[PDB]
């Protein structure tokens, strides 16, 4: 006897998949270039798989479950023995100021939640609730000004002070939409359109 | 106190778990849902919708609206099928785009009964008969009218009916048949034959059109998501 | 013969209530017969070459008297519809139309003058949206997911769609956002006996149901 | 015994959590509140107060 | 008074035993050779002990309990102090595409489950359920096309970026079939046949 | 809160334990068993079957 | 239907925000300069955001939830492989002696609570209860001697003995006032006044 409870919306969608690879680096003590804080606006329109799966429907209400996998490497033969990097991962909610410097107030501001991650431990994890003005996301908008739903931004930097090692790092972000509802089915877009 | 021993499989990120995560904004009043019409609970609810089959994928007719309709002319009628269609969705090129090939291209196993509706887009005055034959799996595509008539068929009198429906039953040894396996090429066929040439009065055009719709039945099901949608 | 106020159309293929939901009042105003008429848009002559026609709601009813002067002189507005297509053809014409009520119909081949034509409607192409993809980049075959109906000119010649109010917001400004979209596409091209009339008309007849407007703008 | 498996999102400082923290002075008798008049429960209770509008922001 | 509850199917079979040693390596910054992602198709027909114990019966239904022991070593005298490697261990279910590059989409695809492992922590662990088309595995098939049951594949790579250390690694895979049922006993094959 | 003290014998892989493991495919409807004849519960059920003795192991 | 339970006092105020960055360093074995124990008097009058949010009211009763994020770096190219630093973080309650040396008795005194932190683990954390003589803090005092409420002091040092590495460290302190009550609303001060 079969089930059919594997084609459910949550079962179809609630699959984690990398959405971006944010590159940062600990500046060398020579200060050749300042911190490369990585800022990425949360959007599903860069992953073909998630976007295509979401374009089967017009309106959706899905809660995000971001997760961060942190990796790093020395760029020089000399070890330098940099003590384990500490990464600040700040979730700038929708509408809040976007950081423009590695020392901007937005990092220290009270509103923006932040996670502190010591390279080596279990991956960081948050769960952005359904954050939207309307009562359901919209992937297709037939109106005009006077889609592009704002989920927020993620800004990641290295709290540690400069060290002469040039420790580059690449945070992979995995998004698992949970508690997802979808309305108004639509034709699926071809795989060449993206 | 209360000592705890960590086990193998800790400090890991298995991308299938449901362990609770800490809310980033625990003091947020989310906008409530407003009960929009048209909610989908299972992706199978999209399969059951009768989409259209691109019967003619010819190099010229393809990429246009000419692919979906088959022309029933009134000339040779050389006792060969108007259209023969394989009953292996998600593998048949002419049946893998109908919202069953778009849901079964995300899964690996499928097990259900299909449903083919043939609609006749001709004039009320046109009269005749057609023969819809279903060769079960393990058989061969019937290639003459008599053999198709000896099998499991329905005679479709276009004169007094405009649409003929045929529910292909679910017959298989396993509980789930692999979606895309090139070894199993005998999944059964559904073919349409000219039982009797078409008879039309006066100058009514000879050329006519027939459309096909393939849908899942209420007992369809899929399993084991695949999600092969690459880009590069 | 219908009974909606001043206008009455003689209608003898049953109604296809989109998504199984009837248009219902928000739980404002109550125009009653002020706008709930049967606004019979202009007819479009289906021929052997025509590829399609696309209207958008409520943009189509932007000049239809009281409804047009109520959706434009308000701020919030919601309303279902009862779109009704009739293709007056004889027994010697053969063809088939598909009427699709495309919610959030984004025909991205987009200036507001191109995606909101109004009473004129539009015309697909083989602004030239591609009929093959329905103008949405997606194969026409799948288009049958949209709440639709088929007008086959040997079984019926009229199709009724009862469109409820489908929008992310419980009530929205009718002058900026087009909730629905009616796309009429020839599935099987028109053909007819020799010397018969070569172009059969198609008439839409939109009947706003349960319309509610909130706000006002003087004048 | 009673084995426990740590999950992703551990050993981290999310600045939104309410996990209990250890009191630094667990043997301290805090001065009790004395019910001062004029307590505010929600910041909206400050909005409702009718403040004044600066109609004329001219340079002078 | 004796028990006899040590010759039970689960007691006889539910014993972990290494089934493969997948070799990978972090490419050196010189990029002499790209990542050696290790791909291994899950099959019991390479371990004599488990195969022989399973050939006492014709049909079986056993759930797997894979576990991974990760070890690594520098190939050069210079330490290089590579930060702890992060290994992606992807379980490609039966029928899904087999990875052919260390940057193929299959690593990022939503369907394939994956584990992220930081060298040093407790061994990774999954439990592949009874994944098969038929209602019981078959070790002896008397039919013909027109056995070789597909359990899936395991593909492991190093997420970290290239570092000039040549950190080689060898993941040992231990398979413990649990919830195992067996039907139709057969003669045991000699130990020379394998 | 609820402090926990890890004990000796943690972060280890004893190949005899039954600690629960996370399912790799938690949304999979496994094919049910169909009650095939000839199930074996204990390996002793194979011993009880009267097999044959090779009395003469001579080289030829 | 709306809530209004996001403009509550605790929701408005109970947000962590860095209040100071205390700099310390492990002295080199050359003993060029002794330990730079960092002493900071707990005061909200250095962060614009928290101060401004607290100046909407005259009297307040808020319990603190200090948290410490520890980072460090070698100042020289040679690693030296200093074993993980151990930091003593002592909370000198209000009125107790203020440390004046890295070897003063105040570090060893019984009254002052202290936390011992090994660089790498989860951030330290305490919760200073409502520590005040009066029955509510006062941000504006109209009297005269014969405001400046004393919350205590935080003194942090490195317990480890001198090592020839010059491992500098910067402890970021995050203060989250919890169980906060406020009385007597006042006009908000402009953002230029601080």
């Amino acid at each position: 006897h079969r089930s059919r409870s594997e084609s459910s919306i949550e079962s179809f969608f609630a699959r984690g998949a990398c959405v971006t690879i944010m590159t940062v680096d600990n500046p060398a003590s020579t200060t050749n270039k300042d911190k490369l804080f990585a800022v990425w606006k949360i959007t599903y329109k860069d992953t073909v798989q998630l976007r295509r799966k979401l374009e089967f429907f017009t309106y959706s209400r899905f809660d995000m479950e971001l997760t961060f996998v942190v990796t790093a490497n020395f760029t020089e033969t000399n070890n330098g023995h940099a003590l384990n990097q500490v990464y600040q991962i700040m979730y700038v909610p929708p509408g809040a100021p976007v950081p423009e410097k590695w020392d901007d107030y937005t990092w220290q501001t009270s509103s923006n939640p932040s996670i502190f991650y010591t390279y080596g431990t279990a991956p960081a994890r948050i769960s952005v609730p359904y954050v939207g003005i309307s009562n359901a996301y919209s992937h297709f908008y037939d109106g005009f000004s006077k889609s592009l739903n704002d989920f927020g931004i993620l800004a990641v930097r290295v709290v540690n002070d400069p060290n002469p090692t040039k420790v580059t790092s690449k945070i992979r972000v995995y998004l698992k939409p949970k508690h997802i509802r979808v309305w108004c089915p639509r034709p699926p877009r071809a795989v060449a359109y993206y | 106190g209360l000592p705890v021993m960590n086990t193998p499989g800790s400090n890991q990120y298995l991308t299938a778990d449901n362990f609770q995560s800490p809310c980033a904004l625990p003091e947020f009043d989310v906008t409530p849902p407003i009960d929009i019409p048209g909610e989908v609970k299972n992706m199978m609810e999209l399969a059951e919708i009768d989409t259209m089959i691109p019967f003619d994928l010819s190099a010229t007719k393809k990429n246009t609206m000419e692919m979906y309709r088959v022309r029933l002319s009134d000339k040779p009628h050389t006792d060969d099928p108007i259209l023969c269609l394989s009953l292996s969705p998600a593998s048949d090129p002419r049946l893998s785009h109908t919202m069953l090939g778009e849901i079964l291209n995300y899964y690996t196993h499928w097990a259900g009964s299909l449903k083919f509706t043939f609609m006749f887009c001709g004039s009320m005055m046109a009269t005749g008969k057609l023969l819809v034959s279903y060769a079960p799996p393990g058989a061969d595509p019937p290639k003459k009218r008599k053999e198709a008539m000896l099998g499991t068929h329905v005679i479709w009198d276009i004169g007094l009916q405009s649409s003929c429906t045929m529910v292909v039953p679910w017959i298989s040894n396993t509980t789930y048949r692999l979606t895309i396996d090139d070894s199993f090429t005998e999944g059964g066929y559904i073919s349409v034959f000219y039982q009797t040439r078409i008879v039309v009065p006066l100058s009514t055009p000879r050329e006519m059109d027939i459309l096909g719709f393939v849908s899942a039945c209420n007992d369809f099901s899929v399993r084991l998501l695949r999600d092969t949608t690459h880009i590069e | 013969q219908l009974t909606l106020g001043n206008s009455t159309i003689t209608a003898q293929a049953n109604s296809v209530v989109a998504y199984g939901r009837w248009p219902e009042y928000l739980r404002p105003t109550e125009p009653e017969v002020a706008a709930c008429r049967f606004y019979t848009l202009d007819t479009v002559s289906w021929t052997k070459e025509s590829r399609g026609w696309w209207w958008k709601l409520p943009d189509a009813l932007r000049d239809m008297g009281l409804f047009g002067q109520n959706m434009y002189y308000h701020y919030l507005g919601r309303s279902g519809y009862t779109v009704h297509v009739q293709c007056n053809a004889s027994k010697f014409h053969q063809g088939a139309l598909g009427v699709f009520a495309v919610p959030e119909m984004c025909l991205a081949g987009t200036s507001y003058q191109n995606a909101n034509p109004g009473e004129k409607g539009g015309t697909f192409t083989g602004f030239c949206p591609v009929d093959y993809l329905l103008g949405n980049g997606t194969l026409l075959g799948n288009a049958f997911v949209f709440p639709h109906q088929i007008i086959n000119l040997r079984t019926n010649n009229c199709a009724t769609l009862v469109l409820p109010y489908v929008n992310s917001l419980s009530i929205d400004s009718m002058v900026k956002h087009n909730n629905w979209g009616i796309a009429i596409l020839p599935l099987a091209p028109l053909n007819f006996a020799s010397e018969s009339s070569p172009e059969i008309p198609i008439t839409l007849t939109i009947a706003p149901m349960c319309c509610e407007f909130n706000g006002l703008r003087n004048i």
